[PDB]
């Protein structure tokens, strides 16, 4: 639970990202330092959350905003924001996996 | 499609050590965890370390380094010519030809 450092300091991740990041290639890249913003979810306190993902495990994406957040995958919909400021939509099923056990499909 | 696959991948290393390069000063495990999610990618994918990348985290504790903060760097040129790098997290030291 390092991440509580990054609160307040999350101006660090600016420009960090270097993949071009698409709607079909998201599911095998780096999910960690993109923006988020969490559109819906089971659990009423995620849906409007946003920060940067700072870390990812099978079933969860912790973010950072105004505070950190332990956002799990499998029920949530997630809008990630790529490079140029455009916005990727998935649910977060469709990201479920280790972050090392995604590059193949 | 190898070719996009190792693409990305590439691109998923650049981005874990620029991140560690960001957050290392503020919460090295965080760091830490980047540079070895990195190395486990690299592995994986059977691709190479970016030169820019390679002599920037302790290939024995795998801490981010930063020069000034968490790391000392000498160039040491009077006999054998060579630049010195200690990890003052662990105390590893890595030596280049220079
Ligand atoms: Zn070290």
């Amino acid at each position: 639970g390092s991440y509580q450092e990054i609160i307040g300091r999350t101006w660090i991740f600016r420009g960090a990202h270097r993949g071009r990041v698409t709607r079909r290639n998201i599911i095998w890249h780096e999910l960690i330092g993109l923006r988020v913003r969490i559109v819906g979810s089971t659990h009423p306190a995620f849906v409007g959350i946003e920060g940067y993902v700072i870390d990812e495990t099978r079933n969860m994406l912790v973010i950072a905003g105004d505070r950190i957040w332990k956002v799990p995958k499998d029920v949530s919909i997630f809008e990630f924001e790529a490079d140029d400021g455009t916005k990727i939509k998935i649910p977060g099923e469709r990201l479920v996996g280790r972050p090392e056990m995604r590059l193949k499909k | 499609e190898k070719k996009e696959k190792k693409k990305i991948a590439i691109e998923r290393i650049d981005t874990l050590f620029t991140l560690a390069e960001r957050v290392a000063r503020y919460s090295p495990d965080l760091a830490k965890r980047y540079v070895e999610l990195a190395l486990e990618i690299q592995k994986k994918a059977k691709v190479k370390i970016p030169r820019k990348w390679k002599r920037r985290y302790c290939k024995r504790c795998h801490t981010f380094l930063i020069p000034g903060v968490n790391a000392r760097v000498r160039l040491r040129t009077k006999r054998m010519p060579h630049v010195v790098i200690t990890c003052l997290e662990c105390g590893y030291i890595m030596r280049y030809p220079y």
